[PDB]
RNA sequence: UAAGGGAAGGGGUAACCCCGGCAGAUAGCGCGAUCACGCGCAUCCCCGAAAGGGAAUCGGGUUAAGAUUUCCCGAGCCGG
RNA sequence: GCCUGCCAACCCUGGAAACGGUUCAGCCGGAGGUAGGGUCCAGUGGCCGGAAGAGCACACGUCGCGCGGUGUCCGGUGCGCCCCCGGCGGCCCAUGAAAAUCCGGAGGACCGAGUACCGUUCACGCCCGGUCGUACUCAUAACCGCAUCAGGUCUCCAAGG
RNA sequence: ACGUUAUUUUACUUAUUCCGUGGGUCGGAAGCGGGGCAUGCCCCUCCUUUUGGCUCCAAGGCCCGGUCUUACCGGGCCGAU
């Protein structure tokens, strides 16, 4: 493509400036090793305490103890998969245990009390 | 022997260094394209900005013209009588008015200048401290050499291509009238690179300083030490031609 | 004019970007460009030994090109060509039962090979590259040929010789033998070197270094002109 | 507050040229300068050539 | 982002380690741009004040407690 | 939301001597004042929206983990106190940062249509907003001095005589 | 004669050295102005120039134009030696 005169002429009307050129890259074909699906269950169990119990009634919210690599996005998806409910917020607390306590605010359209019964929590 | 003395501490380190960053910017002179018969590089004084780093002003001259590779802007050294909105001309064929900078050859003999270049493009070497000025002593039709009598009084051979600015530098008289406080002295030295109080060599311990020690106050030995003397040794009045109070003069070369 | 209003305008200089100018001669170089340009210039500046600067006095373009036309016949094999030949020979000798091919005639090439041929006096003519990055390597080649009284020629372009062999640097290639048909025009080539060096060994710089420097040439003209004017005016009046 | 927000287009500007930039009596000073230079320039040019 | 610190470069120092950038300057980052191609540019690039500087919230209620902050009503406000 | 600020600043009128207004530095007006009429910065207050559906004080009720009702308003004063915010003035051989963040204007290429195309820095409507800390003490007892040590240890609120 | 060899002085651009930059408009010639010199035939052996001038604006799209391949589309060259 490039007929050498063109590059020379561009620099000719310039006082230096910078550079510019480009060149390609290629991915291999040999299949880098290790195929895996090591995956933790973010929801472990609904955490059960006196302070958990009151909140279910009061504010439509189950309280779980969850992994130490928790966020809000993954856990909301997980709650939807496993208990068929929409979660409106997830709230994150470090514990002196060294794991993360999750307060998960649930939908009013299917009440946390009647979610609770099949994965009982006090 | 002794612990190391205070001069050697310059070295590097923030503690001995000044706040050079606070200082307001470059003092540089924009390197002429060519030409300059009145206003081919036209500057406009828009401010005269104080420089804390020498406590005397540099005129803010703003060159603004475009292209892309155009190089412009910033602080040429202030001269007397300059005003805002007056145009500044920088280059070879520039008109002879105060505050304009041009090669020394085109400036006539006997003419007061401020700034000179000690080889082209080093931007200002001779006379920059306030109320001082060089006066260009000789030229003739000499391609090689312009001779300038400096504020030191020395007559210097320097190339005729070297730029100088017409006028004397501004802020004169600065040093002449007395501080009349220790506290006024402190503030000036704080802003520049100097540590303020001078402890005398006598007042220091014999370990720290050669002149220290002794029951009564005195410098123990002759103050004058050799120029050839090495670092550490070299103290007092170094290589003094004479001492005691009479009848010297300025630097007086002859040709 | 209905088409446009202002037919002339001055951009150019005193406003607008100027004519492009010679920025091929100015611009910030990479390091490699800096060193390569200097090397030829410095050849002049330092005194150049007797073995060198016999070089640079190279064979003519017309002579060089017709030399290559002879070599068109003799060209050495490619990687593919050699491999191909083995298959042809193997088939012919085994199945046909035919006696071996005619003796091959080609240029012989490579430093150690060719230099041995000069010693034995097998090589009729050797063609020597002007270039080659270790200059120590190639000073020996005309020197040895001259000593043994075997004719040689120095042609520009190490790459140009190399193209014929279909490789990289040949450095030298030579003809130990030539066909009877090529023999007549081969005589012209032998004459060619002793038609630019039918001379005794010019051992270039006596002490001389320099070659003329652009600034110095201008300075010299001015100095000469002033002197000439003065001298002429004394005689005249 | 002063960037892409509850505010409408007008509140960032004055309609005149150099609306936010120059004061208005300052703007006219540069219109005067623009006028003076162009008229003077033709007079200068014809004088020099002759 | 600052004072300042510190990879990257060149160079000493075996080396640890230290200055600190260089041929990121016709080595590529950035924008149109979906279309593959063109156009533009440095002193880079991160950390550095949980005090500098700053995208955006209030009220009431509650428990063992700070609540603009937890909770909740009602009303917003900012960014995508 | 509607309305509203004087200093500073600006517009228009007008043409001033018996010259004026005016600062803690002489500064407004002689490149147009004093004076008359406007305009702007919107700290702030007002009234309305928020928002009483709240909260506060009462009465009554146990009708209880709580029931029904009211009233909750209108002025005044300044060398007060604290803090803020405004525009000034003193200081200096001292003249008192930078960036993210970021709009503006100048620039006018390019793209502009009608039964649609262009605005989409506007209003209204729809969805979403991740990561980590939040206990509480903060000291004559939760900190540091072996320590429930008369010590020390950064900051905000600051009643009445 | 070929230089050879040794002291010092002195000079050039290539080592090295210093400094200038988001390496800019360098140098040499000639275009075009025009002057001074004996200004004579221009006057070379020279000196100023070579698109910008009061006038807190502004100089960005290598530009409009001219010109050529090229139906328009679109590309050169020149404008700006």
């Amino acid at each position: 493509r490039k007929s050498k005169k063109i590059r020379t002429s561009v620099t000719f009307h310039r006082p230096k400036t910078l550079k510019k050129a480009r060149d390609p890259k290629y991915p291999r074909v040999s299949a880098p090793g290790r195929n895996k699906l090591d995956q933790y269950q973010i929801l472990k169990y609904p955490l059960t305490t006196e302070s958990a119990m009151k909140k279910i009634e009061d504010n439509n919210t189950l309280v779980f103890i969850v992994d130490l690599k928790a966020d809000k996005k993954k856990i909301k998806a997980a709650v939807k998969k496993m208990y068929d409910i929409q979660a409106k917020k997830v709230n994150t607390l470090i514990r002196p245990d060294g794991k993360k306590k999750a307060y998960v605010k649930l939908t009013p359209d299917y009440d946390a009390l009647d979610v609770a019964n099949k994965i009982g929590i006090i | 022997m002794g612990r190391v003395i205070r001069a050697q501490r310059k070295g590097a380190g923030s503690v001995f260094k000044s706040h050079t960053h606070h200082r307001k910017g470059p003092a540089r002179f924009r390197s002429l394209d060519f030409g300059e018969r009145n206003g081919y590089l036209k500057g406009v004084v828009t401010d005269i900005i104080h420089d804390p780093g020498r406590g005397a002003p540099l005129a803010k001259v703003t060159f603004r013209h475009p292209f892309r590779y155009k190089h412009q802007k910033e602080l040429f050294v202030a001269a007397e009588g300059m005003y805002t909105g007056q145009f500044v001309y920088c280059g070879r064929r520039a008109t002879l008015s105060i505050g304009n900078v041009l090669p020394i050859r085109s400036v006539p003999e006997g003419a007061v200048v401020c700034n000179v270049e000690h080889h082209v493009g080093d931007r200002g070497v001779f006379a920059r401290a306030s109320g001082d000025y060089a006066i260009v002593i000789s030229h003739n039709p000499d391609n090689g050499t312009s001779r300038i009598k400096l504020p030191s009084g020395a007559k210097k051979i320097v190339p005729s291509s070297c730029r100088a600015m017409i006028g004397q530098v501004a802020g004169g008289g600065r040093t002449e009238k007395p501080m009349l406080k220790a506290g006024n002295a402190y503030h000036k030295y704080r802003v520049k690179r100097n540590c303020w109080p001078k402890v005398r060599g006598v007042a220091m311990n014999p370990v720290e300083h050669p002149h220290g020690g002794g029951n009564h106050q005195h410098i123990g030995h002759a103050s004058t030490v050799r120029r050839d003397a090495p670092p550490g040794q070299k103290v007092g009045l170094i290589a003094a031609r004479r001492t005691g109070r009479l009848r010297g003069q300025a630097a007086a070369t002859a040709a | 004019n209905p088409l446009f209003e202002k037919r002339p305008k001055q951009f150019g200089i005193g406003g607008a970007l100027p004519p492009k100018k010679d920025l091929h001669r100015f611009v910030k170089w990479p390091k490699v460009v800096r060193i390569q340009r200097q090397r030829r210039i410095l050849k002049q500046r330092l005194k150049v030994p007797p073995a060198l600067n016999q070089f640079t006095r190279t064979l003519d373009k017309n002579l060089a090109t017709n030399l290559f036309k002879m070599l068109l016949k003799y060209r050495p094999e490619d990687k593919a060509a050699k491999k191909e030949r083995l298959l042809k020979r193997a088939q012919a000798e085994a199945e046909g039962k035919t006696v071996e091919a005619k003796k091959p005639i080609v240029v012989k090439y490579g430093l150690n090979h060719v230099t041995y041929l000069i010693e034995q006096s097998k090589a009729q003519l050797v063609v020597i590259a002007h270039d080659v990055d270790p200059i120590e390597l190639v000073v020996w080649l005309p020197a040895l040929c001259r000593k043994m009284e075997v004719p040689y020629c120095i042609v520009k372009g190490k790459a140009r010789l190399g193209s014929i062999v279909h490789k990289k640097t040949a450095s030298v290639l030579c003809l130990t033998t030539v066909k009877n048909e090529d023999k007549l025009e081969f005589s012209k080539i032998l004459e060619a070197i002793k038609a630019n060096f039918n001379d005794k060994f010019d051992e270039v710089r006596k002490k001389w270094g320099g070659g003329v420097m652009g600034s110095k040439s201008q300075a010299k003209t001015k100095a000469r002109e002033k002197l000439l004017a003065k001298e002429a005016a004394q005689r005249m009046t | 507050e002063y960037k892409r927000p509850r505010l409408s287009r007008n509140r960032r500007t004055v309609n005149r040229p150099y609306g936010g930039v120059l004061s208005g009596p300052a703007v006219r000073e540069r219109i005067i300068r623009a006028f003076l230079v162009e008229e003077q320039k033709i007079v200068k040019k014809v004088l020099k050539i002759q």
